[PDB]
RNA sequence: GAGUCUG
DNA sequence: TCCGCGTCAGACTCGTTTATAGCATACGTGAG
DNA sequence: CTCACGTATGCTATAATGTGCTGACGCGG
């Protein structure tokens, strides 16, 4: 059986009649009085096989004895019931009946073969008209439909000599008649005389279908059945309910719908049946095979017993809840089991408890097994017994055998790897698992009923790989990132933040210790707190040049609490690690350090003991929380009557005339917030310190130990942003459409809520928890999207030997550097070699791992830009290099070879996303916005560095940027860049371009609220096409009269002004048109929607003036709901509305023609004689001028650039970068770390395609698509041997096409459109040689990944020989 | 009888459940006085008055 | 939903040009529906059920 | 070891590679009954080969070495 | 609830669900990523042959743990025969190519 | 349900994520202690033997 | 844009002549004589009393177009046993006809199992009773008040009311249920201990014992023969076979009770 | 198939 | 206009209501 | 070797001859 590969194609009428054992004529299931198969029926025994083992159905032979033993009287073998499950049968069929999945199936085999219509087929098919399949004479050609009227009138005068007919009958002489080799020479004639642009791919596309089908040696006869395979019983069974009922599948119904009208047409023939009445039938024949075989495509299904449509055969394979995803990628389990979870916090960190019932029927085999072997058991049946009655000996047997025995904990969902980890089970009384709380973390599992799954690893091979693997201790650092999952948390952080921190004298204040163990001592004793400001002798040991630990001793003042936890530090690491007072953030830097440093086995001990010391101490401490722990500010009131009378009175001027509604709204929640803000600091100034305490004498400030401030400030639970809601004021709250309510909450929980304030709040609420259930499935769908494009992806050479790679840089977004360079080249393989700022001596090789030492001297240079090898620029053909990805983020080393990356890569992009849709949602009620970006202030002194700028001076004297990418930079003296700050449009700046600025000076100022539109020239301003009413709307006041003119878009527009573009445009006192200096350009500025300008026509302008104001509202939400369709958006390399143009060939430009305003731009390049002319919109505005020598991808147009254009013209370094960072801006956003190198695998799977132009040696020709690798294996052989070259060109291919694009079938069913891939699979007569590791899946057989690798390369060499 | 995680309250914002637990034990305090003066019988008159 | 009428709009959804286009439903308690709506081009139509 | 293998991952590096070697170890002492080199303990087949990888005594080019050995023995054995 | 081995799904041969009907817990698309992300090839074969639809595997691996020999001998997943019936009776001839 | 005498702080991480430590004289008052009837049935079929 | 199988039938038949009582007889008279278009002139004409009958059967077993077509099959033995010599009219003669084939088609197809239309009779007579008692009955007939009623058996009536359950849909209800005639690993690796142990039992006890125990059983041999049937092999005796097989089994009982099973495996 | 649920 | 997609386990319950003629010969297998 | 039992195909005659639940998802290609 063992096989190679596997085939799909069309099957033939006789093909079919070969898997068939007998054709099926009966209806008849069972007798309704012996419950057994009928003659011929669906269930026959003579067809199918016996329905019980070795027994003929009359019951004349039985026994193991008769083998293959055809009953002669009633026709039954006598082989295993087994067998009903593998025989087919079939349908001999009156008339031929077409095959639905090859008729509707868009775009069509059948119609697409004929270059017919689809209507023109069905016409055909439910018998309303006849089709021509041949006329000698031209009179009637082919294919030509007539009426009933339109064939009594050529049947008189031509008849005989011409052929025409109707159904299924006509349709097949059409296909049998039609040569697909001389049809495939005159559509190639047709393409070299006149190739239509759009009409060449339809063309090109029936070629490929002809010639595919030609190559496959599938027949276009057999798209219609003649002969219709029937499915072996078991596969639809009927079965006897207790009750005495019987239950059967939909099939039963559908094949007896078949085979009652099929049979009852054979009738209608043999009595020679008047035609109305056999057309009838052969239109109910076709209905019953099109239902069976796909119910619901043919339009209205066929209802059974409820009204719910019958389940068909396609149904069965095509649904996510097919066979595909429910019985194949994913399976119920044996040796598996769940219960609820609660902590074990006297667990080591490899451990978890597992009730003694359920491990004992787990791994029931085992014992079985030891059992026979002490000789306590005779036999299984007594060991049964004796495990039934659970004696007293079986305990200590099941102990025996759990010991070192690893089990597989799961939790739903399983979002990353980390959601199953291997234990070492340890048996307890009690039905609940015991989880060791570090590892809660991963599996985000919180003890409020959450339960998991238990799996058994049965081989030694699975013990092993669990153990190894899978392991808790082995799973520290998380895949996505360099940090480490396994943090203590809750009381484990308090506990150690109560023995760290320090207070004011205590007891024993200023006292000296021998060492931690005096300290212990003295504590214990009740001489000293653990806040006892005392200096102890502490003896670290740091590491030396060598492996050597150097011994070192000295004095350092401390506390009693710190020294104590020097007693749990492992020797290597420096006292100044305990001598902060310790929160989360901290123990996770230090268990990351140990690990680092020590290894493994130290940081686990070490994680252990931190826990055990941290509860045991947070015990010790016992705080609580009481209603005199959140102490609102004395200054409240007068913060609030200050804001509350400058709201009402902006209220009171908006009757007035100078506010919007867009604008008031913007006004109040302005002085809102900072009310919030103002009362916020005022709670937390009164409560983080306001400490009076007697310092030995006199009074001292020092920080509170108020509860509540002490849980916020160790980061163990609330944020300030919660206490703000209790102690301070609950602020501005956010309704379900997004937008906030004038109204905020002016009152605290302490002080209370009314009915009207909480009426509010619910809003909020509810929409974030129906967030949680209704979000969650886009997430989990982009999981799964990028899963199936990165799934072959593992690691196949160590070094491909390449220089290539992407230059990185530190990312300094917004102000502060969020992640510098270290931490984004942080484990990452150096290429080209890259030394120091001095060029005259190298000082990092070109096949090195980036290293934490490597980086920190990477630090003293400051080093900005590295060319790092990357997984794009990798030349692996069917993998990666180890070098090119670089370190296991989750291993700390360099990757191995055989890790599946693509997976690991797929899930750590989807985690977060699906983490902080119910993460964010539950957890938050109101929306705490800032957007107080309005004016630039540099941190630093330095001097003004203004990148890509093109501004006008206006009459204040003042620099008023008009260019839309600005990038104001802060260099220091040596010339490095350290400050970015993205100036808009519109903006006044305090100083030009390369002027010296002190700390803290503002630079530019502009208004957030209003994009202004800001005119380069000075004049008089003109109102072109910009009619009342039509473009326009007029607004007018009292007493004088102040009109203002708000432009109405194309969306509120009428049908008359459409056409119209509304635009300022600048004439002079003549009234003539201004030219913007130096160009042919006359000023014209065109007004976008709602652009509201007050002053009326004719107002002489100075330069840099602001004309018209676009309402810029930013109503949005700061959340992953709106971040993730713009991940979503770049992963599937979507075009914006608006994407920017680039130059494709390097050489000198001048314009030429224009459609009223649309520029058609003509590149006409020095070398390169022949032009590219481009079409451009009007409105669109190009950055670049006239004659300019601009390269290939010189950027043309505003707005934002398409992957596509990105990749097509500049490359795959600069499109990868694109997508990487505008990715990454999101889950920044967010405060998610994901590795870059995990983004960049998916992209290269979405460069996997590339076009190809000319010949070479092999089949290419014009633009067939074809895979990266396999054309540069080709060119690789071609440069040695020389034959045709061929220029290729890469295509990038988003995520779900890309995965539709593989040359594996079996991965494109199990995807999606199961119905669509099988249909151009059979055509193509493809052949699945089960490569990938779904593919594997899915037979059942070893990944070709991981352990799986080892033996799948010894396949792959048993090929070149036995 | 039971022992709770304060880190499960600030998170959680539900301050109802402290303001509960303050209640109930001066509701339990004042149950503790009437037990302690039914315990010694005491007057008619003075457990009227408390 | 209470029988009756009922004049709703779909907030620009369809055509890009962005046209409000108003629309009447008159929901029986028993019956077809009758619905009155406009196109981008300002004509009335009718859906009967 | 007994609580993690990182050590026998040193030895031999491939963390997939270290799996099957233990493996087979295991299944030699499971099936063949082959002796343990590092005294037993009450350990399971899967520690000991991981303990006898961490030691240096087991190995993917020494065990082929010794089923040679083995095999080469059982030939001369028949002829 | 625990479950070692039990009754079997009557078409796709796989243990059934729920722990009314004595059910293994259902090793979804997601807890078989885990595996892919690790190495564990062997530990995902056993959760998709012998420990579901693998008739033959599964007897024939219990038999070798109680004669404690912890191998796994692994075969062909039933609904995967099934499936191809399924496509046969669409009249897709879709065979099984050998070496 | 029952009213207890509650106490906010931790133990020895026996209340880690909303775990909840009860005393044992709870159990020993029987409260919240609670009672379960199941309803089991045997039917007697008519069968074809 | 007429798609649908049944309007565009429905279509055609209005298409058709309407036949009065003279031409009936005229096209019948040469009908019987064996005419061909005469017959095709008649049951075209008559489709649409097939429909109007077919109309009101419906939602009771097969489709419309499902009941209209077996509802043809009846016009047309209606037109090869129509008697034009009798003054009484087509369409009443017909309608039997249609209404008859109609009726048993959906009394056999309807249904998965084969159901005699002998019990479908019967049934129906039980079923109009049971109308008729309900009526003044404010209750639902019991199965004795309707057997009371029509002087039958209890029995009998039961078994009927016993056939009117229909049939339940597997598709879900599937997964629920589980293979009984498949028997799981466990059970299947107890049988495999029994065979082996068997064969080593075979060669414990005696070697006259073990040939002639093992042979009778089909343990060893290939047929589970009889005490008088062990003949055949060697034994070739009746009393002497009987004594043997049961002195096999006496010490092999020993050999249960040593090994730890007897009362053990007796439960079993 | 329609429920009421726990993450 | 049409059709291709929409997170992962777990618990329980319900459900497969209704309709139609009577008696003679013919076809076919099973039991004693 | 013969009859009973289960199952099926047959014929009868006022005239009648044209159908027919739940509706509303949303984004992309
Ligand atoms: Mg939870
Ligand atoms: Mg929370
Ligand atoms: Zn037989």
């Amino acid at each position: 059986e063992e096989f190679d590969a596997i085939k799909i194609a069309l099957a033939s009428p006789d093909m079919i009649r070969s898997w068939s054992f007998g054709e099926v004529k009966k209806p008849e299931t069972i007798n309704y009085r012996t419950f057994k198969p009928e003659r011929d029926g669906l269930f026959c025994a003579r067809i199918f096989g016996p329905v019980k083992d070795y027994e003929c159905l009359c019951g004349k032979y039985k026994r193991l004895k008769h083998r293959g033993v055809i009953c002669e009287k009633c026709g039954v073998e006598v082989t295993q019931t087994k067998v009903r499950r593998e025989r087919m049968g079939h349908i001999e069929l009156a008339s031929p009946t077409a095959h639905i999945w090859f008729l509707k199936s868009l775009p069509s085999r059948i119609g697409l073969l004929l270059d017919m219509p689809l209507r023109d087929i069905e016409r055909v098919l439910y018998f309303e008209s006849y089709v021509v399949i041949e006329g000698g004479m031209t009179n009637l050609e082919r294919q030509q439909i007539l009426t009933e009227e339109q064939y009594l009138d050529a049947l008189e005068e031509f008849g005989d000599e011409f052929d025409a007919k109707m159904g299924a009958e006509a349709i097949q002489a059409l296909l049998k008649s039609m040569d697909l080799e001389q049809e495939c020479e005159q559509l190639r004639e047709e393409l070299n005389e006149t190739n239509s642009e759009t009409k060449r791919k339809k063309l090109t596309k029936r070629i490929k279908l002809l010639e595919a089908f030609v190559q496959s040696g599938n027949k276009p006869e057999w798209m219609i059945l003649t002969v219709l395979p029937v499915l072996p019983p078991d596969l639809r069974p009927l079965v006897p309910l207790d009750g005495g009922r019987f239950a059967t599948s939909d099939l039963n119904d559908l094949y007896r719908r078949v085979i009652n009208r099929n049979n009852r047409l054979k009738r209608l023939l043999d009595l020679a049946a008047p035609d109305i009445i056999v057309r009838n039938e052969k239109r109910m024949l076709q209905e019953a095979v099109d239902a069976l075989l796909d119910n619901g495509r043919r339009g209205r299904a066929i209802t059974g017993s409820n009204k719910r449509p019958l389940k068909s055969l396609a149904d069965m394979i095509k649904g996510k809840q097919g066979r595909f995803r429910q019985n194949l990628l994913g399976k119920r389990v044996d040796y598996s089991g769940r219960s609820v979870i609660t902590v074990g916090p006297y667990l080591r960190l490899h451990q978890c408890g597992l009730p003694k019932k359920m491990a004992l029927e787990l791994f029931k085999p085992f014992i079985y097994g030891k059992l026979e072997l002490r000789g306590l058991a005779t036999t299984i049946k007594a060991a049964k017994k004796m495990v039934e009655r659970e004696e007293a000996v079986v305990w200590d047997i099941l102990d025996e055998v759990i010991r070192e025995h690893p089990v597989l904990l799961n939790r739903a969902p399983t979002l990353h790897r980390l959601g199953i980890q291997a234990f070492e089970p340890v048996l307890i009384e009690g039905k609940a698992i015991q989880l060791h709380p570090l590892v809660c973390a991963a599996y985000n599992a919180d003890f409020d009923g959450d339960q998991m799954a238990v799996h058994v690893p049965l081989t030694l091979e699975a013990q092993l790989e669990a153990r190894a693997l899978m392991m808790s201790t082995n799973n520290i650092l998380s895949p996505a990132n360099g940090e480490p999952i396994i943090v203590p948390s809750q009381d484990v952080v308090l506990g150690l933040y109560y023995m760290t921190r320090d207070c004011v004298n205590a007891k024993g204040e200023g006292m000296v210790l021998t060492g931690p163990k005096e300290a212990e001592r003295l504590y214990r004793s009740g001489l000293a707190s653990l806040h006892a400001r005392v200096k102890v002798r502490i003896t670290e040991y740091e590491k030396d040049a060598n492996g050597e630990l150097v011994a070192k001793t000295s004095l350092k003042d401390t506390t009693v609490g710190r020294a104590i936890l020097w007693m749990i530090v492992p020797k290597g690491l420096p006292y100044s690690i305990v001598n902060q007072a310790l929160g989360k953030k901290a123990i996770s830097k230090m268990l990351n350090t140990c690990y680092r440093i020590l290894g493994l086995k130290p940081t686990v001990i070490f994680a252990d003991q931190i826990m055990y010391t941290g509860f045991a101490y947070a015990a010790r401490s016992g705080a609580s929380v009481g209603i005199d722990d959140m102490v609102i500010p004395e200054k409240k009131h007068e913060i609030i009557s200050e804001a509350e009378a400058e709201v009402a009175e902006i209220q009171e001027q908006f009757q007035s005339g100078l506010v919007t509604a867009g604008e008031r709204y913007n006004k109040v929640i302005d002085i809102w917030a900072a009310a919030n803000d103002r009362v916020s600091k005022a709670m937390m100034d009164n409560l983080q310190t306001e400490t009076v305490i007697n310092r030995d004498g006199q009074e001292e400030k020092q920080v509170s130990f108020n509860s509540i401030y002490m849980m916020a400030d160790s980061g163990a639970r609330g944020s300030a942003a919660q206490i703000r809601q209790l102690a301070g004021m609950r602020g501005l709250m956010a309704k379900p459409d997004g937008s906030i309510i004038e109204t905020p909450i002016t009152a605290n929980f302490r002080e209370g809520l009314n009915v009207l304030q909480y009426f509010i709040s619910t809003h909020g609420a509810r929409k974030g928890l129906a967030d949680t259930a209704l979000k969650t499935a886009n997430s989990g769908y982009l999981t799964r999207r990028l899963v199936d494009v990165a799934q072959d992806l593992v690691v196949t050479e160590d070094d491909c030997g390449t220089h290539e790679g992407i230059m990185m840089t530190p990312v300094i977004e917004g102000g502060d550097v969020k992640e510098p360079l270290r931490d984004r080249v942080l484990g990452r393989v150096t290429a080209e070699d890259v030394l120091k700022p001095g060029t005259a001596d190298i000082l990092v090789p070109r096949n090195t791992l980036l290293h934490e030492q490597w980086c920190d001297l990477l630090e003293e240079n400051s080093v900005d830009a590295v060319k790092v090898r990357s997984v794009v620029s990798c030349d692996t053909d069917f993998g990666v290099c180890a070098h090119c990805y670089g370190r296991d983020l989750a291993r700390g080393h360099i990757i191995n070879k055989g890790e599946a990356i693509g997976v690991i890569a797929a899930q750590s992009i989807g985690e977060p996303g699906t983490q902080l849709t119910m993460r964010t949602f539950h957890i938050g009620g109101a929306a705490s916005r800032a957007a107080a970006e309005s004016s630039i202030q540099v941190k630093n002194k330095g001097s003004i560095k203004l990148s890509n700028v093109k501004s006008v001076v206006n009459s204040s004297g003042k620099l008023v940027i008009t260019s839309r990418n600005t990038e104001l930079k802060l260099i220091d003296e040596f010339g490095r860049t350290k400050e970015s700050y993205k100036v808009p449009y519109g903006a006044v700046l305090a100083k030009g371009d390369g002027e010296q600025v002190a700390g803290g000076e503002t630079v530019a100022n502009w208004d957030p609220h209003t994009m202004p539109v800001i005119t380069e020239v000075s004049g008089f301003v003109r109102f072109t096409d910009m009619i009342d009413g039509q473009t326009i709307t007029r607004q007018t006041d009292e007493l004088t009269g102040l009109s203002s003119l708000v432009v109405l878009d194309s969306a509120e527009r009428t049908a008359g002004g459409k056409d119209l573009r509304p635009a300022l445009k600048i004439v002079d006192a003549q009234g003539n048109d201004v030219l913007i200096p130096g160009t042919d350009m006359p000023a014209q500025y065109f007004l976008p929607g709602k652009a509201i300008v007050q002053l009326e026509d004719g107002v002489q302008i100075s330069s840099g003036d602001t004309l018209a104001r676009i309402p810029q509202e930013s109503g949005g939400t700061k959340d992953i709901t709106g971040g993730l369709p713009r991940v979503a958006d770049l992963f599937e390399a979507r075009r914006p509305k608006e994407p920017a143009i680039l130059a494709e060939i390097s050489g000198i430009v001048s314009f030429g023609k224009e459609t009223k305003g649309k520029r058609r731009l003509v590149i006409t390049p020095v070398d390169g004689s022949d032009p590219y002319e481009e079409m451009i919109p009007k409105w669109r505005q190009l950055n670049v001028f006239e004659g300019e020598r601009v390269e290939r991808g010189d950027v043309i147009s505003d707005g934002p650039e398409a992957p596509h254009d990105i990749l097509r013209l500049r490359g795959v370094h600069a499109v990868t970068r694109y997508i990487v960072n505008e990715v990454q801006d999101v889950y920044r956003l967010q405060g998610v770390k994901i590795n870059d190198k995990h983004i960049e695998v998916i992209v290269r799977q979405m460069l996997r395609k590339a076009t190809i132009v000319n010949a070479g040696s092999s089949d290419f020709l014009e633009g067939e698509q074809v895979e990266y690798s396999r054309v540069k294996i080709a060119n690789r052989e071609l440069e040695a041997n020389g034959k045709v070259g061929a220029t290729y060109s890469r295509d990038l291919l988003g995520i779900t096409k890309a995965s539709l694009a593989t040359e594996s079938f079996i991965s494109a069913a199990s995807f999606q459109e199961t119905t669509r891939v099988l249909t151009e699979a059979a055509v193509a007569g493809k052949r699945d040689e089960l490569r990938g590791l779904k593919e594997n899946v899915i037979v059942g057989r070893l990944i070709p990944a991981g352990t799986g690798y080892a033996y799948h390369q010894d396949r792959m060499r048993r090929r070149a020989a036995g | 009888d039971i022992v709770l995680n304060p880190l499960g309250v600030p998170s959680r914002m539900n301050i109802g459940q402290i303001l509960e637990t303050h209640l109930g034990m001066a509701a339990k305090g004042i149950g503790d006085k009437i037990n302690a003066m039914l315990k010694q019988q005491q007057e008619v008159a003075k457990l009227r008055e408390f | 939903r209470s029988p009756g009428v009922f004049f709703d709009s779909d907030k620009g959804k369809t055509h890009s040009s962005g046209k409000v286009l108003y629309n009447a439903r008159i929901i029986p308690y028993r019956g077809s529906w009758l619905d009155f709506e406009f196109d981008p081009k300002d004509n009335l139509f009718v859906r009967i059920d | 070891a007994r609580v993690t293998v990182q050590d026998a991952v040193e030895k031999i590096g491939n963390r997939f590679d270290l799996v099957l070697v233990a493996a087979r170890r295991a299944r030699q002492m499971q099936v063949g009954g082959k002796d343990p080199l590092v005294p037993e303990e009450n350990d399971k087949t899967t520690v000991i080969a991981l303990r006898e990888i961490e030691e240096g005594l087991i190995n993917n080019q020494i065990l082929d070495v010794r089923e040679r050995q083995e095999q080469q023995e059982q030939e001369a054995a028949e002829l | 609830h625990a479950r070692s081995t039990g009754s079997y799904s009557l078409v796709t041969q796989q243990p059934l669900g729920g722990k009314a009907q004595f059910g293994g817990q259902r090793f979804g698309e997601m807890e078989v990523w885990a595996l892919e992300a690790y190495g564990a090839a062997y530990t995902l074969q056993e959760m998709l042959t012998v420990k579901s639809d693998d008739v033959n595997g599964r007897t024939k691996m219990y038999k070798n743990i109680v004669d404690g020999n912890h191998q796994m001998e692994p075969g062909m997943p039933e609904s995967f025969n099934v499936l191809l019936k399924e496509i046969r009776s669409l009249g897709i001839n879709i065979e099984l190519e050998d070496e | 349900g029952q009213n207890m005498r509650v106490a906010f702080m931790p133990w020895n991480g026996y209340n880690f994520e909303d775990s909840i430590l009860v005393s044992e004289r709870v159990v020993q008052e029987d409260r919240f202690t609670t009672i379960h009837i199941q309803e089991l049935a045997c039917v007697s079929r008519d069968t074809k033997l | 844009r007429v798609l649908d199988a049944t309007q565009l039938y429905l279509g055609e038949i209005g298409y058709s002549p309407l036949l009065t009582a003279e031409e009936e007889v005229y096209f019948a008279r040469r009908a019987l004589r064996g005419d061909v278009a005469s017959r095709r002139r008649m049951i075209e004409s008559n489709l649409r009393l097939v429909v109007k009958i077919a109309r009101r059967y419906g939602n009771r077993g097969l489709a419309l177009l499902d009941l209209i077509e077996e509802g043809n099959l009846g016009l047309i033995r209606a037109v090869e046993k129509f008697d034009p010599e009798r003054g009484f009219r087509f369409s009443t003669y017909a309608t039997w006809w249609i209404r008859q084939t109609i009726e048993r088609a959906i009394m056999n197809q309807t249904r998965t199992i084969r159901l005699p239309i002998h019990i479908v009779k019967e049934l129906n007579v039980y079923l109009r009773t049971a109308r008729e008692l309900s009526h003044k009955l404010d209750h639902e007939p019991s199965a004795e008040e309707i057997a009371e009623q029509l002087d039958k058996p209890v029995d009998d009536v039961s078994r009927m009311l016993r056939l009117n359950e229909r049939g339940t849909a597997v598709d879900a209800l599937l997964d629920i249920l589980a293979d009984e005639k498949e028997n799981g690993p466990e059970d299947t690796t107890q049988d495999d201990d029994m065979k082996q142990s068997i064969v080593k039992w075979l060669f414990e006890l005696n070697a006259k014992q073990r040939e002639v125990l093992a042979r009778r059983f089909g343990l060893l041999g290939y047929e589970a023969a009889t005490l008088e049937d062990v003949g055949r092999e060697i034994g070739l005796t009746r009393e002497r076979v009987r004594q043997i097989q049961v002195e096999g089994l006496r010490r092999l009982r020993e050999i249960l009770q040593t090994q730890g099973l007897n009362i053990e495996a007796l439960f079993l």
